């Protein structure tokens, strides 16, 4: 089986660099370096994300999709940036203006056709395609418009193989940007529509829970990314090695959307302790499940003490017992069966690899399908009315050759994608 | 206000005769059918109307379609569904030759008297569209061109900027040659000569009244009329051809499936609120104005004595049921 | 003579790993001997790939091994219909093939874990096409029926209401082994709070051996294949006994062995010890087979089965005067030489139809209808080639294995 990653935008970009410092080392894969790989096992399934060509080369099989040269001139010129074969880069040197429209109608479609040129070298690569990883951030040109245009025509190249997304969703407490809403409204409106699993990470609900579960008091950006790339490493990647019950993309996808919108989840990691004091090893089980069902520790902003469940995928990958495994699922699921939904007898989708986070004994990914994310897309839906009232910054958009009815579009769909949500937390 | 349902059962063909197989289906009543198989369930169905076999084309037309037009007076939106497996008697019963008008012939020449007589009364002027559904995409049928944009209205309301209806009628003429024109235009697979799909397809009428006083402005009553031709869904195991032909029938079943959705919602629904999703596919989207509050509609239920007709008959008439049945 | 086996869907191979080890175990047949008789079907490679990769890795032909790299899904439909689709032909040409290579065979004991995608959906085609091309044999399933509530797929029941319905129509005895009460066996009758599914895997491994194994070997009361499912199923539907092993006794904690005839029997039909949470709440059994194994002296049975008889709180139907069928063989059981396992002389595999799954089922039937009430998963079948009609049309099945179960007990 195989995925192809795509780093959309400049945030997509710099946790593509996160995402494969992690899983390259969770492969023994050095800068342009082979397989150096403590074990043997980190081998028999890589294809997944790379490419044979010389023999200690194998090359990570993503795309990287800018309009802002000094990003991926940044990425290409640190640490593990030289790996991407050129080909990958799909830059676009023109103004990267901070535009959904400028990203998806008016400079990010002229560089698309030079995009799915490559997507397509990518996926007929060999053996068989399972589906697409797909970064970004919904507050900016390249990360909603440009990112969200991948995936309208990557959907419509293979309705078969899945689409992952993950999303950073506009933080609430501060925006990082002032149209943010604008740029997210319009991307959430391609993704209900397109990509069938989404992710969704909140880079103040990463600082909380890297500044309070990490005593880490200056959390650079490096570090929130870091940890995103930890999760999407125990989802993909992780499910590519064996375990006692295996799951891959679609088990995950097959049992956690009961309805096609797609529905977006809350990715949460296991072993969460700050280094030297903290590691208390309390990570017989018990303190894996007493970790990711809490509040803090879901990188959603939102908390699932909010809002049934409708799925839960605990993706462990660490020796332990199916019974102990299978158990605490349980006593999970009947002592909040308050918020976990009922016309599901087993919400919860316990699945178990064998082979851990290189340095670590036990952990557990976490994907959960609550409906508190509607407490989300509630906060970006009222920023955008808010704002779409006076149609603040909205000459920038239709000055690029947009439309009053594709805000209007937008919002109402997303807006409803919040109404539906609500129909099974009741 | 309710759904109506009926069912039709074709009569077999003389080649089935010559098989001799046991019915699947017995019609006690007008109401009520049973479904077989007899020395199972054994339950008895009770619909509100049966046709038979007999009915050819002034029957079958007379009784479903003569109550819609008085709700089409209304203006209140009405529809009718028309199902059926191949060979169901699908083209008999909607259309027939020019020889023996069925339900769209008649509708057309008696709502021609209904434009006379109504027209009379209030000035109307109607027009009517032929649309599609194919892999999820809506395609004129008078013009093939891209599936229109779709935006919503301001409060709601799902709508295809892609609206055309490219030619309306002065009379009967010119419509049939556009019937000619719609079996072509809508996307069938390569299926069996005998055979032949739609992908998903429905049909049009557009009602704009205004009084005779009354200028066009003023109040004016709109009403729509839609017609459906449901395609089938395709079976995996039946089909063996999958690649197109899958994806293809992927599609339907998942515009039939989010149809269902809003049909058995209906029924809550009349203890519902907005639960009712008409967002889950471009069908239920379309006819967010038309399954209707009180709207008038109606499903056509058709299948066959037929031996095959017996699974998909079977099938479709536990559905049926379902719209009947689902209760809270 | 023969009974091939086909070890479907990632646990049935796994399972099948583990019986196939237990096996070789007790017939001095090292890693590299003579060549098994049985396949393997899974629609995920990397599982294969582990008896392609560990253990008992030479043992097999890469013929008998079929995958089909494409996608597992934990959908029925998929699996049945869609993907496992295209596997079939080529799985059957394997178990036609190993068919005409032996001498008059007797069936096929077939591997399956009922909830599962490759476990329930291709299966249920592979016996389809069985009961066809063979419907003059024996068609003895193995199956590992969901968890009473701890079970793992969030879908389950949808796969497993759709592996009993096309599968009853043409199973000959449907054997069944609970995961979960597997697990209070190894928590209250072994002590362990680390059971591995390895473990679980080495008890199926070993009630299994007793089923085949020694019993298609000589002793003193020999029982066919086809014994059982005559002394065994009443009725047509593919009817489920359930497995049982006696000396479960933990090779390490207590040591009372030394447990003659008289207790291992009798442990037999305490609850607590079945392998099935099907605990005989009222279900009447109507048909065991005591198949012992070891130092066994056929009075000693003939009398600890009179017992039984006489017991009356474990009341067996009306309409069966007797129903005991005494397998005996000669071979003591042969545990696994470090796992967990007492190692005993003798033991007592009984297995049993019982109106008690009357309960499981129904229990397992309520599940899917809860989901199927609100369509839940089902746009993952229907885009795989099912329709509203596989799902309520198996709902209706399952609804008379309910009143079937029920009318066959509980009246006189
Ligand atoms: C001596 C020792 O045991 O050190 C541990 C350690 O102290 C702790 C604190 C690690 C440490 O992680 C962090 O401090 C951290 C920093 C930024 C963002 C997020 C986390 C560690 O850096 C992270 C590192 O993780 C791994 O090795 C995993 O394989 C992990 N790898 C990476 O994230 C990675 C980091 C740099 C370069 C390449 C990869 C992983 C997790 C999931 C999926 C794939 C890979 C581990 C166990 C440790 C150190 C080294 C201190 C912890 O994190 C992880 C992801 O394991 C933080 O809480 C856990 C508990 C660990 O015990
Ligand atoms: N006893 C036992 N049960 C197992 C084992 N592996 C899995 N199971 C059970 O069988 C079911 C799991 O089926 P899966 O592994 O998800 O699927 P599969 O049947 O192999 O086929 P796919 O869904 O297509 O992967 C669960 O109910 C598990 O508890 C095993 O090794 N032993
Ligand atoms: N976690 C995370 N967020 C980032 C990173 N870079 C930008 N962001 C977030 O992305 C949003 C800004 O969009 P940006 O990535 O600049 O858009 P683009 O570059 O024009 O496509 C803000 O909400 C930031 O917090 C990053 O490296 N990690
Ligand atoms: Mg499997
Ligand atoms: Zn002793």
């Amino acid at each position: 089986r195989e995925i192809v990653h795509i780093q959309a935008g400049q945030c997509g970009n710099q946790i593509g660099a996160k995402f494969w410092e992690v899983i390259s080392d969770e492969h023994g894969i050095d800068p342009t370096g082979s397989y150096h790989g403590d074990s043997d096992l980190q081998l028999e399934r890589i294809n997944v994300y790379y490419n044979e060509a010389a023999g200690n080369k194998y090359v990570p099989r993503a795309i990287l999709v800018d309009l802002e040269p000094g990003t991926m001139d940044s990425v290409r010129s640190g640490p593990f940036g030289q790996i991407f074969r050129p080909d990958n880069f799909v830059f676009g040197q023109s103004g990267a203006g901070n535009n959904w429209a400028k990203g998806h109608y008016t400079e990010g479609a002229e560089l698309v056709d030079s995009v799915l040129d490559v997507v397509r070298k990518e996926s007929e690569s060999c053996d068989c395609l399972q589906g697409f990883q797909l970064t970004h951030s919904l507050g900016g040109g390249t990360g909603s418009g440009m990112g969200t245009l991948l995936i309208s025509k990557i959907r419509e190249e293979y309705p078969d193989r899945i689409m992952n997304t993950f999303s950073v969703v506009p933080s609430p407490k501060v925006s990082d940007t002032v149209v943010e809403p604008y740029n997210a409204t319009l991307s959430v409106h391609q993704l209900v529509e397109n990509t069938d699993e989404t992710y969704c990470i909140d880079n103040e609900a990463l600082y909380d829970i890297c500044f309070r579960t990490l005593k880490l008091t200056t959390p650079t950006y490096g570090d929130l990314n870091h940890l995103v790339s930890a999760t999407m490493s125990g989802v993909t990647t992780c499910l590519r090695f064996p375990g006692q019950l295996n799951a891959d993309l679609r088990k995950l996808a097959v049992n956690m959307v009961p309805f096609p919108r797609l529905h977006f989840f809350m990715p949460g990691f296991a072993p969460l302790t700050s280094r030297g004091s903290q590691q208390y090893r309390a990570l017989t089980v018990p303190e894996l499940t007493q970790q990711m069902f809490d509040a803090k520790n879901m990188m959603a902003a939102c908390d699932p003490r909010h809002g049934r469940y409708l799925t839960v995928a605990a993706v462990f990958r660490g020796r332990m017992s199916m019974k102990e495994v299978d158990e605490q699922m349980l006593n999970v699921q009947n002592k909040n069966s308050s918020y976990f939904v009922e016309w599901i007898p087993n919400n919860v989708k316990t699945a178990v690899c064998d082979i851990p986070p290189r340095g670590l004994k036990m952990s557990a990914t976490f994907i959960g399908n609550s409906t508190a994310i509607q407490e989300l897309f509630k906060r970006i839906s009222e920023q955008f009315t808010a704002m779409f009232r006076r149609k603040a910054f909205l000459h920038w958009y239709t000055g690029e050759g947009m439309d009053e009815m594709e805000f209007t579009e937008a919002e109402s769909n997303m807006n409803d994608l919040v109404s539906e949500y609500q129909q099974y937390q009741d | 206000h309710h759904m109506k349902v009926v069912v039709r059962v074709r009569p077999e063909n003389t080649k089935e005769k010559a098989a001799g197989f046991h019915k699947v289906v017995h019609v006690v009543d007008k109401h009520i059918l049973v479904f077989d198989p007899k020395q199972n369930k054994d339950l008895k169905f009770v619909f509100d109307a049966v046709f038979d076999e007999t009915s050819t084309q002034s029957e079958v037309f007379e009784h479903t379609t003569k109550p819609i037009l008085r709700s089409f007076l209304n203006g209140y939106n009405c529809t009718v569904l028309a199902y059926g497996a191949t060979g169901a008697g699908k083209t008999h019963t909607m259309l027939g030759s020019a020889d023996e008008p069925g339900v769209m012939y008649l509708t057309m020449l008696h709502l021609y008297k209904c434009m006379d007589e109504i027209k009379e009364e209030k000035i109307c002027s109607t027009a009517v569209s032929y649309l599609e559904v194919y892999n999820e995409q809506i395609r004129d049928l008078l013009v093939n061109s891209g599936p229109l944009a779709v935006r919503e209205d301001t409060q709601k309301g799902v709508v295809v900027h892609g609206l055309t209806l490219h030619q309306p009628k002065s009379s009967e003429e010119i419509l049939h040659l556009l019937d000619n024109g719609n079996k072509n235009r809508t996307q069938h697979p390569t299926d069996m000569n005998a055979t032949s799909s739609r992908s998903h397809a429905v049909f049009q009428i557009y009602l704009r009244q205004q009084d005779k006083t009354a200028s066009i402005n003023q109040n004016v009553r709109i009403a729509k009329m839609s017609l459906i031709d449901l395609a089938g869904s395709e079976r995996a195991s039946t089909s063996g051809a999958k690649g197109t032909r899958f994806v293809e029938g992927t599609n339907i079943n998942r515009s039939l499936l989010a149809l269902g959705n809003v049909i058995n919602a209906l029924a809550d629904s009349k203890r519902k609120n907005q639960h009712i999703p008409y967002r889950n596919s471009k069908l239920t989207r379309l006819l967010k104005d038309s399954l209707g509050g009180n709207c008038q509609t109606i499903m056509i239920a058709a299948v066959s004595p037929s031996s095959v007709f017996y699974d998909d008959t079977y099938n479709t008439l536990k559905y049926a049921n379902r719209a009947k049945d689902i209760k809270s | 003579r023969e009974c091939i086996s086909i070890h479907v869907g990632q646990a049935g191979v796994q399972i099948g790993n583990a019986c196939w080890e237990l096996y070789c175990l007790e017939h001095g047949i090292q890693p590299d001997g003579h060549v098994p008789r049985a396949v393997f079907v899974d629609l995920e490679p990397t599982v294969i790939d582990e008896v392609r990769t560990g253990t008992y890795r030479q043992l097999f032909h890469p013929e008998q091994l079929i995958t089909g790299k494409e996608d597992a899904a934990n959908n029925y439909a998929r699996g049945h219909y869609t993907i496992g689709k295209e596997i079939i032909d080529l799985v059957l040409d394997r178990i036609r093939k190993l068919a005409d290579q032996c001498t008059g065979l007797q069936g096929f004991s077939v591997f399956h874990s009922f909830g599962g995608g490759t476990g329930s959906g291709f299966t249920s085609l592979l016996m389809e096409r069985l009961s066809v091309d063979y419907g003059k044999k024996s068609k003895l399933e193995f199956s590992i029926y969901p968890a009473p509530q701890v079970s793992t797929a969030v879908v389950e029941p949808y796969n497993s209401i759709l592996t009993t319905h096309t599968t009853l129509e043409h199973s000959d005895c449907a054997f069944m082994v609970d995961n979960e009460a597997i697990y209070d066996i190894c928590r209250r009758n072994l002590d362990i709070e680390r059971p591995t599914y390895t473990n679980l895997n080495r008890l199926i491994g070993q009630i299994v051996s007793s089923i085949t194994a020694s019993l298609r070997f000589d002793g003193a009361l020999n029982v066919d294949l086809t014994e059982f499912q005559t002394n065994l199923v009443p009725y047509p539907r593919g009817h489920f006994p359930l497995a049982t092993y006696a000396p479960v006794i933990s090779a390490e904690k207590a040591y009372h062995e030394q447990l003659s005839v008289a207790e291992i029997t009798n442990a037999c039909f305490e609850p607590a010890n079945q392998m099935v949470k099907c605990d005989p709440r009222h279900g009447k059994y109507m048909a065991c087979c005591l198949l012992y194994r070891g130092d066994v002296v056929p009075k000693d049975v003939n009398a600890a089965i009179a017992t039984i008889k006489t017991k009356r709180t474990i009341q067996f139907v009306d309409w069966c005067p007797t129903g005991f069928k005494v397998g005996i063989n000669y071979e003591p059981p042969t545990v696994v030489p470090g796992g967990d396992l007492a190692k005993v002389q003798r033991a007592v595999c009984m297995l049993s139809n019982t109106t008690a799954i009357a309960e499981a089922w129904a229990r397992l039937d309520h599940k899917f209808d809860l989901m199927y009430a609100k369509r839940a998963f089902v746009h993952w079948y229907v885009g795989e080639g099912m329709e509203e009609g596989e799902f309520s049309e198996a709902r209706e099945d399952m609804a008379a294995l309910e009143k079937d179960y029920e009318e066959v007990g509980v009246d006189s």
